[PDB]
């Protein structure tokens, strides 16, 4: 069972996710055009860059985030982004098709149209198989954003200060995901520990992103057909 | 620097 | 009469401009979408940006350009591609509709659409006068790249080392162009002082394109739908 | 700085 409190930071998180995440991608006809060597860079560079904002909001509004300082709120996110991206890109996944559909036939993106951007199959195979053993979890929502605000709250990122703040926060998130799969999952005796395991994915997925982008980004030609917050979070400027 | 970042989280 | 030499750098700047300037404005597509307060921003971002790239291409290939040092180079573009941009431009404006007509209606812009990328009729309503009038003196096409040419080699601007190289170069040229003029312009007895008085005007938006641009980039959620180009080129950072 | 204008200028 759990407390209002409990409840609350469920409620919190869903209604945070229902906020920056939008179902019907309707944003996405503002980005430069899809156009399936890199003729994908361009429109996935905008996508990424608007995931980043969403993130950011999202994260905002994740209880005691808010009240952490600029310099570890700043250190969280540059760590976590693109793990959370990769965690919230899970709800347009179809294993169907093996692909990212959202919204319309220009937005369903295969491993065809995700490897046109510069990044290798060193990166994407384990990013697709990823999402593959991600989505048969089945997730209920609510574990959903929790396991994205836990993603986000772990104190053993670069940069962060406050570590028993943070450390606090994200032990409370894991107790409350442990309760609500316990009561509200049917079966999900092993789940916890399953999702305690793609964390770890995530970080192993990250390395090879941050080693994929290093190179990448060296090169002008390259690093130009970026955004501007895609060099901030991404970059390896420190505060 | 970190200007956009520090901008958005208000 | 022109040398051989004199006629090789028209026939070298115009081939530079073919090189760089593309009548079908093919790649526009490729851009952020267009979209009719800051609506036009991330579509108007992208072809500025396209544009730099362009004028840095036309320069590369200006006789004499090339052997200055990379400092100098940087100098010239940084303080003249805004310039270089308007003046390129006045090949697709039209005194009918008063617009900028890109080959189709998606890119075909009028002063209610620059209007919506953040900058203010105090720069709008000089910039399409600007228009108007360098339209009016029907400039043959050896004409208009010598005036870009010109503009670009000017040795009075910021950060410029080599002012003795560069002032001999743009002495040249305007030297190219006052016999051209003369030679196979029919009733162009007043032009080249018309043409010298447009770099004047262009040096006045500049000025005013400056101030805005300082103004607008200061906010980060302006200057975030900017591309890494334009805010290394319009940016005050100094060799 | 200025890292893609000098890429740019080859
Ligand atoms: C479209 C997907 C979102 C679905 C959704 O929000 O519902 C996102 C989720 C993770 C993203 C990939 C991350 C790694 C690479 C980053 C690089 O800047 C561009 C290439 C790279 C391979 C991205 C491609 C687009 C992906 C697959
Ligand atoms: C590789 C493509 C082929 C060119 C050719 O074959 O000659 C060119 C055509 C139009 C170009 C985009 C223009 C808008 C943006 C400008 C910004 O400074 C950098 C990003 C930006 C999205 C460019 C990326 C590269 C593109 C897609
Ligand atoms: C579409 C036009 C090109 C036509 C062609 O190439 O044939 C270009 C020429 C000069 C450009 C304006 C320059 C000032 C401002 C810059 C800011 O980053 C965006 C707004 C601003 C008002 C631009 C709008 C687009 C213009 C009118
Ligand atoms: C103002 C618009 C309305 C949002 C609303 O009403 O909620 C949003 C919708 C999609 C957004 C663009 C997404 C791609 C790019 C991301 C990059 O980090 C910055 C530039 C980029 C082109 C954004 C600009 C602002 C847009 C056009």
């Amino acid at each position: 069972m759990l407390s209002d409190e409990q409840m609350q930071i469920i409620n919190s998180l869903v209604e945070a996710h229902h906020k920056t995440y939008d179902d019907s991608y309707s944003d996405f006809v503002r980005f430069r055009p899809p156009v399936r060597r890199l003729s994908m860079l361009p429109h996935l560079a905008d996508l990424v860059s608007y995931s980043i904002q969403k993130v950011i909001g999202f994260a905002k509004m994740i209880p005691g985030f808010r009240d952490l300082t600029a310099e570890d709120q700043i250190a969280l996110l540059k760590s976590s982004a693109i793990e959370i991206i990769m965690l919230r890109s899970n709800q347009s996944f179809s294993l169907e098709d093996m692909s990212w559909s959202c919204g319309g036939p220009d937005f369903k993106y295969c491993i065809n149209d995700v490897t046109k951007a510069g990044h290798t199959l060193e990166l994407l195979e384990p990013l697709v198989k990823f999402q593959v053993g991600l989505k048969k979890l089945k997730l209920h929502e609510e574990e959903h954003v929790l396991l994205m605000a836990i993603c986000l709250l772990s104190p053993d990122r670069p940069g962060v200060q406050d570590h028993v703040r943070i450390e606090a926060l994200q032990d409370r998130l894991c107790d409350v995901l442990q309760a609500y799969i316990r009561i509200q999952h049917p079966g999900g005796r092993l789940l916890y520990a399953k999702m305690i395991q793609k964390l770890a994915d995530l970080r192993s997925l990250n390395e090879e992103h941050s080693k994929q982008y290093r190179s990448l980004s060296f090169q002008p030609e390259h690093s130009m057909q970026l955004t501007p917050l895609v060099l901030e979070v991404f970059g390896s400027e420190v505060s | 620097g970190h200007k956009i970042l520090h901008r958005l989280l208000q």
